[PDB]
RNA sequence: GUUCUUUGUAAAGUGCCUUCGAAGAGUCGAGUUGUUUUGCAGCUCUAAGUGGGUGGUAAAUUCCAUCUAAAGCUAA
RNA sequence: GUUUGACCUCAAAUCAGGUAGGAGUACCCGCUGAAAAGCGGAGGAAAAGAAACCAACCGGGAUUGCCUUAGUAACGGCGAGUGAAGCGGCAAAAGCUCAAAUUUGAAAUCUGGUACCUUCGGUGCCCGAGUUGUAAUUUGGAGAGGG
């Protein structure tokens, strides 16, 4: 076929050439094991889904239908958050304690800027590898981005040595690396 | 030619936002379009084009049988 | 036929630049890194005064004065590496 | 006299009347028929006299008695060093120049351009202002209505001097008009560059009416606000009055410590005078209160005999500080301690005070003793909005303070970490204030 | 929001990472046909102030011509590939010595979506068939060239249309 | 074009963008190192 | 005109105060070529942000005027 | 884990629903073009149209059309002759919408299928579309947050 023969001649004349650093950043990105802790952070925060939503709301509706006003409190939601510029709103604030950004997004440019937007306001961000494993914690197709800023007093401290973890293990290890022109061997 | 990329700006961090965009008053507050919504499926159930779910469930138990 | 004074109505775009906008241009700055000439005017600067520069730049701008705010943006570019 | 007895426009008899002002201090008794009069004036008077409400009389029956539109002039400006002062002549000023049909304005360094140019766009009856500032908005701005000039007012010309704005207040009087105008200015003491701008500004011939051990506690910028709430507490059942700098930092700090319910009076320029009044009168008669209040406001009037002096935020004038700690010694037989916060960077006020030569002591901080509400702090301007802003207000104010401070080798805002003073405020990121840095 | 970004950076083409991707891209656009689908728009803050929304009946299409004008050429194109379609708008991606690329976003005035929502059912009228046929789009009134200003004077339809003012006679009832 | 294929030593640059601004031009001489300029003004697309 | 309903802390407007207050780039422009009588097109180059466009003005190290391009619709 | 699954891309459908073509063509709009023809695209009109305008005034104020400007300015072997425009008077008058900073205390948005109903549609349910951004609010004449 053809699309098989350019999906597979591409990455090939990636590779091939001389890419930029402010590429290959990208794919320098987390290692196993946190990854996985920082996915088993994630979906303890997972946001609503629309049928959970729309089913609560069928509960406070009866409950006011009856009325039955029972109470007025709720403490607030807390979830992820991954609307791109929702996302990049949340930083300039800042309110990001975590940034997830995915490798693979075909329009590359609207991410490039992120690691060093979250470099020079000191944003703990990490690469995650896969938008759809961002989409599936959100309930989407693909993400692309996940912010996460309100944590519960019982994950607060998880989350700490999370970002500590990160830092230790993206920041002091790839960062030299990271201005380095990558790629250019041919195939 | 290529050579590795000058960090100059990155490596002074801003210890400040960029804009001095006053907070809203719903970032505070329990969401109000939530609540619109509510009153929205109040006013379908008080019209019964909504059927409660503990009436759906009664239904489905006795239309089981 | 004698005064009044109207209030001068002047353009949002004259007014000033933001924070923000003076944010985003030096961030995309250094991500962009340099074009080609601009990286043959960096060392033409460096090699042969800003003379020549500013004719290289202009030869390759269309104007004069555009050609004197680039060669002044990379004298800004040589300040922020050299030194810092 | 009496304000009451004077010929005066009925609506500026509601306002003397709800001002509290019924009786005429003598200098002022003095000045007021040459400022009926329209002769120019210089005068020598006490910071807090209630000179502000001298001129502030006539220049709205000048605008009474022109009745001019507000497209049509700027008429009365007002020209006065510090941000708080002007902030506390633009609070005094606003209820009388509210029950009048004129305009009302500020200009500061440090406030929003935007804001301040629309403002003269739509054009402003009463100018209050700083001296920086002004050559900016009358180089600057364009259609400003400024041909007319119908007065102008300096105040405190030796503080002028003292920061170094006469240059600009030159080149102002060379960009203002003469005819029209007439100047009239207090200055408690004079110098001869003080006459200088005199000569220049009053155009008629004038007559004119002429009339210890200090706490030192050095302390991060994070954890001053909460060892200032620790040290009120433990002082508590004591009469102690705290000098800040902006009226929203003392606005803010008095609604923080009345929500955390230990009893505390507020007392600033955005506060109503006749509420001030009775807040002053309820912390005399009290005895044992706490009294949140700016400087220059606590300059304004004379003070009991007090447990302690506090002095939070930086000074307006320091060397009236070291006259004030000496005449509040002289003055009160009863024993005043007078303290005053330090961050790490401020210490060479400390060697000014070595100018002062007046002995110092330095008190002592335990971090065990440190009382741990910063959290219960941040989840409170979390969850409430109103807080919220106004805490943002206080540490907005506090950083345009800093701006305006006159003594750059006393204070760099480049020393200071934002990050701890918003975090003294209780917030865990600074919030942005346009602020050159 | 991010659109910012996209549109600085995008003003520094020839900057090395938008030079690397546009060579990847022009390479990879060379492997396929001269005029197709693309699935979302790769310069997506340019086509929202060009007018693109991400909704049903919204279509990108990728074209590819030889080096009239060559923009409108390419409008011209899918134009006539997609005639239930309306041209909406198009811009420059991309480029090479052989061929130059742009990327076009057309509008569905079937899709219900369209035919509702008010911002955008004008475009459902038969007075919008074909605007690049007629030159009606944006690179098509500037290449008639018709604004305002002494800069803009009778060019070319217009030079016979005020050839037509020289070439009708007006005579009235009673002769002036 | 008449006049630039009259004087060799002159040049032929680019037209500058401001009629009203002129002091740029001596900068442009000091970087062509010509000694006398010469500067057409056309206002109006009438006037020389 | 009658008649039935519509509220839910719903939506909007005016004055004052306070804090902010972000916009159309292979475009502008330059050169050349063709075309037209200045635009348009192609090729090459290719920007700024108290910015830019355009025009008068000078007692001249000028001042002032006037609009916001590179997105869109609109009856008669 | 040699397994399983998310995506993403690309195919296939006698799958569902739609749509393009051709004729005519007086008027309109584009493209090409000689000594007009031709081509393409529409509608009852079309186009243009809400200033990166005109001016230099005591300024005017989207576009369109008529009278005047005017056979003037300007151009042209300044030969043949070519040939405007501002203003003024009138007809008609109408203004609006996006794209930029977050709703983040809850994508609040919509196509489609189905069941009903008062059917140029409505309601419910369910698939989908969509955060690589659909809604509300804001287009400088500001506007937004609050009070």
């Amino acid at each position: 076929p053809e699309y098989v023969r350019v999906q597979r001649q591409k990455k090939i004349l990636s590779i091939r050439l001389k890419v930029p650093p402010t590429i290959a950043q990208f794919q320098y990105t987390l290692d196993r094991n946190t990854a996985a802790e920082t996915f088993k952070l994630f979906n303890k925060y997972r946001p609503e889904t629309a049928a959970e939503k729309k089913e609560r709301l069928t509960k406070e509706a009866a409950a006011v239908a009856e009325g039955k006003s029972k109470q007025d409190a709720s403490p607030k939601p807390y979830a992820v958050k991954y609307g791109l510029n929702h996302v990049v709103a949340l930083i300039e604030n800042k309110k990001a304690k975590l940034v997830l950004i995915a490798n693979d997004v075909d329009p590359i440019e609207l991410v490039v800027f992120l690691p060093a937007l979250c470099k020079k306001m000191g944003v703990p961000y990490a690469i995650v590898k896969g938008k759809a494993r961002l989409g599936t914690l959100v309930n989407q197709k693909t993400s692309a981005v996940a912010a996460l800023t309100e944590v519960r007093a019982e994950d607060e401290a998880a989350l700490a040595k999370l970002v500590s973890t990160i830092d230790a293990n993206f920041a002091d290890k790839y960062d030299e690396v990271k201005k380095h022109w990558g790629g250019g061997i041919l195939g | 030619p290529y050579e590795p990329l000058i960090d100059w700006f990155t490596r002074h961090e801003e210890v400040m936002p960029l804009t001095a965009v006053p907070e809203p008053k719903r970032r505070f507050v329990p969401s109000k379009n939530e609540a619109k919504r509510v009153m929205k499926i109040v006013r379908a159930i008080r019209e019964g084009r909504i059927i409660p779910p503990k009436k759906l469930k009664e239904m489905k138990x006795x239309x089981x049988x | 036929v004698t005064s009044m004074t109207p209030a001068p109505k002047i353009s949002y775009k004259k007014g000033a630049a933001s924070n923000r906008t003076k944010f985003v241009r030096s961030l995309v700055r250094e991500i962009a890194g340099l074009s080609p000439y601009e990286r043959r005017l960096i060392d033409l600067i460096r090699n042969s005064g800003e003379k020549r520069a500013r004719k290289v730049a202009k030869k390759r701008l269309g104007s004069f004065t555009r050609a004197k705010a680039k060669v002044e943006e990379m004298n800004n570019i040589i300040a922020a590496s050299r030194r810092h | 006299e009496k304000f009451e007895e004077l010929k005066l426009s009925q609506p500026t008899l509601k306002a003397i009347e709800k001002m509290g002002f019924t009786t005429m201090t003598s200098v002022q008794a003095r000045t007021i028929p040459p400022l009926l009069a329209g002769r120019d004036v210089l005068g020598a008077a006490k910071t807090g006299s209630g000179k502000t409400l001298a001129f502030l009389i006539p220049a709205i029956e000048l605008l009474h008695s022109l009745k001019f539109k507000p497209r049509n002039g700027t008429g009365i400006i007002v020209i006065t060093p510090t941000r708080e002062l002007a902030l506390q002549i633009f609070g005094v000023a606003r209820e009388l120049m509210e029950f009048h049909s004129q305009t009302f304005g500020i200009v500061i360094g440090g406030a929003n351009r935007r804001q301040e140019a629309e403002k003269l766009m739509k054009g402003v009856n009463m100018l209050i202002a700083t001296p920086g500032r002004l050559l900016d908005h009358l180089q600057n701005t364009k259609g400003f209505v400024f041909k007319n000039l119908k007065a102008l007012i300096i105040d405190e010309a030796d503080r002028i001097l003292e920061i170094g704005f006469e240059d600009e207040m030159r080149q102002i009087i060379k960009i203002l008009p003469n005819e029209d105008r007439q100047s009239m200015l207090f200055s408690a003491t004079q110098t001869t560059k003080v006459e200088d701008l005199a000569r220049i500004s009053l155009r008629p011939g004038p007559l004119f009416i002429n009339v210890l051990e200090q706490g030192y506690v050095v302390c991060d910028s994070d954890k001053r606000f909460l060892l200032l709430f620790s040290f009120l507490k433990r002082n508590q059942k004591k009469k102690i009055i705290v000098f800040l700098s902006s009226c929203n930092s003392v606005k803010y700090y008095a609604e923080l410590l009345n929500y955390i319910d230990l009893p505390v009076l507020e007392l600033h320029g955005k506060q109503k005078q006749q509420k001030r009044t009775n807040t002053f009168f309820e912390f005399c008669n009290a005895e044992r209160g706490i009294l949140i209040c700016t400087d220059v406001a606590a300059r304004g009037l004379d003070i009991p005999a007090v447990d302690w002096i506090i002095q939070f935020d930086p000074p307006d004038d320091p060397r009236d500080y070291i006259h004030r700690v000496g005449r509040t010694a002289r003055g009160t037989k009863g024993k005043g301690k007078s303290l005053m916060f330090l961050t790490p960077n401020e210490l060479g006020f400390l060697r000014y005070l070595k100018a002062s030569k007046v002995p110092l002591n330095e008190y002592e901080f335990p971090e065990n003793k440190i009382a741990n509400v910063q959290s219960q702090l941040e989840k409170l301007i979390k969850s409430n909005y109103y807080l919220h802003q106004t805490a943002k207000d206080g540490y907005r104010s506090y950083l345009q303070a800093y701006a305006s401070h006159s003594l750059k080798t006393v204070y760099q805002i480049d020393k200071l970490d934002l990050a701890k003073v918003a975090k003294s405020y209780g917030f865990p990121v600074p919030p942005k204030v346009n602020i050159t840095i | 929001g991010a659109y910012k970004y996209l549109e600085e950076l995008q003003r520094k083409k020839q900057s090395d990472v938008l030079r690397f991707l546009q060579r990847v891209r022009v390479w990879e656009y060379r492997q396929k046909n001269v005029i197709h689908r693309a699935a979302r728009p790769t310069r997506p803050d340019k086509a929202r102030r060009l007018g693109y929304k991400a909704k049903q009946g919204f279509v990108i299409y990728r074209v590819r011509v030889r080096r009239r004008s060559l923009r409108a050429t390419a409008e011209e194109r899918v134009g006539r590939r997609a005639a239930n379609l309306r041209v909406l708008n198009s811009y420059w991606v991309n480029q090479d010595s052989t061929y130059k690329y742009f990327e076009v976003i057309l509008v569905d005035p079937q899709h219900k979506a369209i035919r509702r929502d008010a911002r955008y059912n004008w475009i459902c009228d038969p007075v919008h068939k074909h605007r690049e046929a007629r030159g009606l789009t944006a690179t098509g009134k500037k290449s008639r060239g018709i604004n305002k200003g002494h800069k803009f004077n009778n060019t070319k339809a217009g030079r016979r249309k005020t050839w037509k003012r020289q070439n009708t006679l007006s005579l009235w009832r009673y002769r002036k | 074009q008449d006049l630039s294929g009259l004087l060799p030593h002159s040049r032929k640059e680019p037209k500058l963008d401001t009629k009203k601004d002129l002091q740029q031009l001596n900068e442009i001489a000091e970087l062509y190192n010509c000694n006398n300029v010469l500067f057409f003004e056309a206002r109006k697309h009438q006037d020389l």
